[PDB]
């Protein structure tokens, strides 16, 4: 309208509406999915941590075992080489 | 009779520690690698002066989260330390002082040989670390320097010749 | 107010119009932080799947090997059984 | 030199497959368990009627993502199948038809014995699966039923007795 009048109050009953079809409703309607997504993310992250920690633990136990085997064989060589003097 | 040399391989991620150790033990280049988690053990039996020697390489992890609990194990009863950088990556070269500091803080003896290896020498148009720089670093730290290529194992310093040279040095207890 | 006048209505209007842009800003500041959180979850889930896939690949190779070693042992043992029926 | 019996253990996650198998091979309840990824193998040598036998237990995974592309390997040359549910969890008992359908679609011989094991019989105040239901299920599928406890291994059907009985039948080729 080149010159607005009072009937242009339609805009009010057309703007009090559009806004409400989102804003305070949609704020919570995205807060819910956002907190949900937060929870999904922390679950997944937690899981990666447990997986990695488990893998690391098994590697530490294998490394420990191998160090112990090397040590045993080294003592064997030392004993044998002690036999080589008498 | 078969005595064992534990040799650990230390360095930033993606300098080619997995490819180097695999090249030496298996005699081929990996079809594919992934991030090393914790550590990987690769072993190769050779014969030096009639004696059967088992060269046991520890391909360590370079990522903090993947080496978290492991350093004590790496350094326990180690017979030699191999430091590795990427010749095409200057940052991997600037990391070496902190690796050396970790080593010095964890070695249990003052007589463990250390050596320095630049990898990916095949990529000559992308090299970032000049030989003379690397050489000075190595000399002033009492390390021999090798420039090598796990991908092309006969380029410059042969991958074979590196670990065999080190093994000979260990076996004879020579300088 | 017991009887509303135009002053009361107008100050109500200005106040609502302030709260409106407030909640609007609060909405826009979360409509894309959601997109970012989306990306983070995507990346983390990706790492998750890589870790598991590599673990499962190792377990499958190990199971295959064990079956082969069992079969080897079986044919070995039945090879013993033929060098006694001589 | 000793005969190996491959025996696989199948069932929903958390019914106690790891605890059962470990209880049999190690003679203990585990300190802690975690989700089985792929498969765990536990062996125990026994003497049956004068013969030394290696009982090789495959503690399989029950989660879909942890058993992807494993099932061919589980079922390759398998000698016996142990199905397991949680006596305190009715859903784990209702899962059995799908597990059996997998077994039937993957077995390569028609003479492989299968047995059914309800675990956690020690948790009597929380049991959801009545004995007569499970018994009828097992009878109609030609499986013996055992009700047992990995935690308290002398309760009802002894764990040891379950696996030793199975091994006895395998060695004897008996019903
Ligand atoms: N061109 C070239 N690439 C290499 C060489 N060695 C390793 N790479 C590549 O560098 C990447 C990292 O290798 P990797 O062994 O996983 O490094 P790591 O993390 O130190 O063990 C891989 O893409 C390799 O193919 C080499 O000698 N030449
Ligand atoms: N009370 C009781 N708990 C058990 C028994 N067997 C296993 N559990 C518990 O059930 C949970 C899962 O056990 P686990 O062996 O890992 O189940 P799986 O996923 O089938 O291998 C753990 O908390 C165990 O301690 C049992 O005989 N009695
Ligand atoms: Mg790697
Ligand atoms: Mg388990």
């Amino acid at each position: 309208m080149l010159e607005t009048n009072c009937l242009d109050l339609r805009t009010k009953l057309q703007d009090l509406e559009v806004a409400n079809q989102t804003l305070k409703d949609e704020y919570d309607a995205l807060q819910i999915t956002f907190t949900a997504l937060e929870e999904k993310l922390r679950k997944t992250t937690e899981e990666n941590q447990e997986l990695v920690t488990r893998w690391m633990a098994e590697k530490a136990q294998e490394a420990n075992r191998l160090n112990a085997e090397n040590e045993k064989d080294s003592r064997r060589r030392q004993a044998r080489l002690q036999k080589e003097l008498a | 009779r078969s005595r064992i040399f534990k040799i650990i391989v230390i360095g930033d991620s993606n300098v080619g520690k997995t490819c180097l150790t695999y090249r030496f033990c298996a005699g081929r280049f990996p079809d594919r690698t992934e991030a090393t988690i914790g550590v990987d053990f690769r072993e190769r039996a050779v014969e030096i002066d009639g004696e059967r020697i088992k060269i046991q390489l520890w391909d360590t992890a370079g990522q903090e989260r993947f080496r978290k609990s492991m350093v004590q194990h790496y350094y326990r009863n180690v017979h030699a330390v191999v430091f590795v950088y990427d010749m095409t990556n200057m940052a991997s070269f600037h990391s070496l002082p902190s690796w050396i500091e970790e080593c010095k803080q964890h070695l249990l003896a003052n007589d463990i040989p250390r050596i320095l290896v630049g990898n990916k020498c095949d990529l000559r148009s992308a090299i970032q670390v000049p030989t003379d720089l690397a050489q000075k670093f190595a000399d002033t730290h009492s390390m021999p320097l090798f420039e090598t290529s796990a991908k092309n194992p006969n380029d410059n310093d042969h991958v074979e010749a590196i670990f065999m040279t080190l093994a000979h040095k260990l076996k004879s207890h020579k300088p």
